[PDB]
């Protein structure tokens, strides 16, 4: 006698998870300070 | 009188010496504060 109807294609796995978040991006470069004012002249006599 | 250590004065005819910011030192009266050499430190602003 002939066999039965051959089975279907079994499903795939339930699929993996996603990637976690990234770290906090670093801070901007520390800005430099300004220039010293010019040398003032003598005070009033 | 000359400026005391830790102070500088880069102008003529003034009656006040100014203090040196952190990272710089100064001996007895000098025109400008000189940065600490490589390998040495100075924390405060009255650094001598
Ligand atoms: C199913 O199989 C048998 C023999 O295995 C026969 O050929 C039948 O004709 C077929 O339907
Ligand atoms: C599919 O499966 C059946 C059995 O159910 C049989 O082995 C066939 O030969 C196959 O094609
Ligand atoms: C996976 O499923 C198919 C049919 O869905 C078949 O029964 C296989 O035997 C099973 O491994
Ligand atoms: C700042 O850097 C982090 C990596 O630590 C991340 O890629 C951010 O998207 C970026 O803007
Ligand atoms: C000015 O100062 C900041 C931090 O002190 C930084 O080094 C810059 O490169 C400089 O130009
Ligand atoms: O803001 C940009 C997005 O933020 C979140 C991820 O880190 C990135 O793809
Ligand atoms: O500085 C903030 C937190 O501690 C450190 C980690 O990288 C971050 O998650
Ligand atoms: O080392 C510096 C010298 O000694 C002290 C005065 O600042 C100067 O005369």
């Amino acid at each position: 006698t002939s066999p039965p109807p051959s089975p279907p294609p079994s499903p795939p796995p339930p699929r993996p998870p996603p990637p976690p978040p990234p770290p906090p991006s670093p801070p901007p470069p520390n800005r430099s300070p300004p220039p010293p004012p010019p040398a003032s002249s003598a005070i009033n006599p | 009188k000359p400026c005391q250590p830790g102070r500088y004065q880069n102008s003529i005819g003034q009656r006040v010496c100014k203090p040196c910011d952190m990272g710089t030192y100064s001996r007895y009266g000098g025109e400008l504060c000189t940065k600490c050499p490589a390998g040495t430190v100075a924390s405060k602003t009255g650094s001598s």
